[PDB]
DNA sequence: ATCAGAATCCCGGTGCCGAGGCCGCTCAATTGGTCGTAGACAGCTCTAGCACCGCTTAAACGCACGTACGCGCTGTCCCCCGCGTTTTAACCGCCAAGG
DNA sequence: CCTTGGCGGTTAAAACGCGGGGGACAGCGCGTACGTGCGTTTAAGCGGTGCTAGAGCTGTCTACGACCAATTGAGCGGCCTCGGCACCGGGATTCTGAT
């Protein structure tokens, strides 16, 4: 339990300089996992209410590409 | 073995994360991220290796972006460093919390 | 000839976006010429990729078209990319950029 | 079953442009997801269009000016010149 | 001459159901004849995109339920899915 | 209407046709143009709700259009519905900065 | 023509938002900013027009192009 | 008598948010939507209703945009804008790349 | 605190042209017969998911050297806002076409 | 019959200077923490391997809502009376500036 703090500080930092920052503050990985919360729990909740309308306990792939094509972030190379 | 001033590698490593296209957060603590995430929903759930590796490379990714608006916030604002008010104001000016 | 597709010297089928069209219920009439239409349309929007895409592939090297060739291809130019605005290729990455404040002081 | 879709209408097309130059499949499946949303947004857009003239078809207008609406001029006028082609040529085979 | 639906005395009628004693401007009108058929709107599309999805070509009573909480969120969506399984358990009752 | 049998305000026919009358389904069931009446009514009840207490806050009864858009920013999940879609004559919630204020 | 809108009803406009001074080559763009965000949404209403097939623009035209473009507007038959 | 700039500009800021009224006149709104439109086509005839809604929405418009310039601004601790304000203002949104 | 300066706000008083209840028609909502078909339950396969378990390394945490960009002074210079004088044309009320 | 053009005219929507003054913003004084290299740890990274639980697909049903044909009365389209709320002068006051 516990894993939104389990995120590793490193992988934040990598994920910020990948997004193009030269210096990176100790107060940006917490920020970036209460921001993550939410943006992981739009699309679980969107996807695996795909799956509950269909009566299905097991998600599949192609519910979390039509939930991400209705929000708006269609996915290539993964079906859809 | 000598050590140069900031600004040096990190540069460079930051072209190491963008030349590069395989997934650099490793696997399996995300995998277990999800987990419990999901499992916080209801008890007793199968996911598909499958569509947990699509959610993370779009976790991935929507990261990147959102780390790119907090630096043109950043720059906007006359700063090198990003502070966690920019994804404050990035994400309100976007509309969504 | 015997295929619609061959006759008209368009490649994609016609038969596929009727299909859709008719067992699609977006409308109870389907037309026939609009799918033909149609199908010349993806003809050329997939023309179009295509074409950028050679372009990218001598960019590294390459041949095999990869998601890193098409994340390099897409993204450059603006009528595609801003049509996509919402769209992200898997496992392509981003445009090597280096922001103008990049540089130490 | 048969799972339809353009997996070497796309080789065909590019052939045509660029033969001398290969793909992969896993580009193939980009394609597909990509022409997938374009033909919903399409199909939603003309919809839209017939149900705003009560029509309950759709025509080659409709889809011309369909493809005014979401491509832009250049993009537009492309398509349009050479889907003009494409029903002239079908009326005659 | 045709006679469009609109919502002249709907509004009206669960006014008074809602509030024994409020007036309505017309020009308030003019934003709810819009604003109830766009969510209505809403709705219809996320059912469309619901039953197109899972591969379902005849729309029954449970597409929408969970399509307003997709579309709603989860307080504003349940006192919405109660109210509306109640009513439709109470039209079938009904005569 | 079969809605007054069904205790629901809006006629049942006018949602099952604009059902049929939109294309979104070859077949639709019975349930779906009752429970959207239904989801319609409940969601118009807390428009109006909200609306005719904004009316009476201002010693007022009728309402303007004014009158209605407060009440759905005074809300957050009303105010996340119409996040990004501006009504007529709408406006914005009045919000004072103390910063621009002078000290 | 480009330069029809007045200076001092963009300074109320700023004061409107929440401004209470406005550099010297803000108001340029302001104009401008304007333009392009009307441009685009008559760039569909006059492609509307062509499915329109009437020469008078009816107000349900800029109904669909703000539909598009994100900017529905409600209250004024859309 | 004579006050600060800016007492009186906070009033106009708290009383325009509570007046829908209309700031510029509708005949330049519709030379701007006349001469624009010039290009695509000729004969068109914009009707009351059409040009009250587009005036309407891009009030409404400017008023939202200028509030992320001023958000913008304090989050840069500045009171007067800036170019790269408004620039960053309609960057964050993605109708600017 | 100790003066003034304008400008809103309620009280008293004034309008007003459509808001709301009501005439009417009228056609869409609603309901008795008929069908058929994809929704629906159940079962065979099965297959990737769950989970365990064995063998392996760049990533994660911290320890430690350095300087410089962010934060706060330190001017510094300043250019649109309130105030003052000046220009003008917009649109309710009118006319006409007109399409 | 709604939509387009065109005069009345005259006060509000601008339309351009004057003083100016707190604020936008380019230089200085100063810190700690992030760049960077490395000690130390490891838990994940990669990959066999069995149990399996409903999804994919198919066997076997089938209920009632879409098509037809008929009845009405809800409600929309419109019309009359007067009124809920917009709007102008007099006191209460309510903000703030300069000292």
């Amino acid at each position: 339990r516990d894993n939104i703090q389990g995120i590793t500080k490193p992988a934040i930092r990598r994920l910020a300089r990948r997004g193009g920052v030269k210096r990176i503050s100790g107060l940006i990985y917490e920020e970036t996992r209460g921001v993550l919360k939410v943006f992981l729990e739009n699309v679980i909740r969107d996807a695996v209410t795909y799956t509950e309308h269909a009566k299905r306990k097991t998600v599949t792939a192609m519910d979390v590409v039509y939930a991400l094509k209705r929000q708006g972030r269609t996915l290539y190379g993964f079906g859809g | 073995p000598h050590r140069y001033r900031p600004g040096t590698v990190a540069l460079r490593e930051i072209r190491r994360y963008q030349k590069s296209t395989e997934l650099l957060i490793r696997k399996l603590p995300f995998q277990r991220l999800v987990r419990e995430i999901a499992q916080d929903f209801k008890t007793d759930l199968r996911f598909q290796s499958a569509a947990i590796g699509a959610l993370q490379e779009a976790s991935e990714a929507y990261l990147v972006g959102l780390f790119e608006d907090t630096n043109l916030c950043a720059i906007h604002a006359k700063r090198v460093t990003i502070m966690p008010k920019d994804i404050q104001l990035a994400r309100r000016i976007r509309g969504e919390r | 000839a015997k295929t619609r597709s061959s006759r008209a010297g368009l490649q994609f089928p016609v038969g596929r976006v009727h299909r859709l069209l008719r067992k699609g219920n977006y409308s109870e009439r389907v037309g026939a010429g609009a799918p033909v239409y149609l199908a010349a349309v993806l003809e050329y929007l997939t023309a179009e990729i295509l074409e950028l895409a050679g372009n990218a592939a001598r960019d590294n090297k390459k041949t095999r078209i990869i998601p890193r060739h098409l994340q390099l291809a897409i993204r450059n130019d603006e009528e595609l990319n801003k049509l996509l605005g919402r769209v992200t290729i898997a496992q392509g990455g981003v445009l090597p950029n280096i922001q103008a404040v990049l540089l130490p002081k | 079953s048969r799972k339809e879709s353009y997996s070497i209408y796309v080789y065909k097309v590019l052939k045509q442009v660029h033969p001398d130059t290969g793909i992969s499949s896993k580009a193939m499946g980009i394609m597909n997801s990509f022409v997938n949303d374009i033909f919903e947004r399409i199909a939603g857009e003309a919809s839209r269009l017939a149900h705003y003239n009560k029509r309950s078809t759709i025509t080659s207008r409709e889809i011309q000016t369909a493809v005014r609406l979401l491509l832009p001029g250049e993009l537009a006028k492309h398509a349009v010149s050479e889907g003009t082609k494409a029903v002239t040529k079908y009326t005659s085979a």
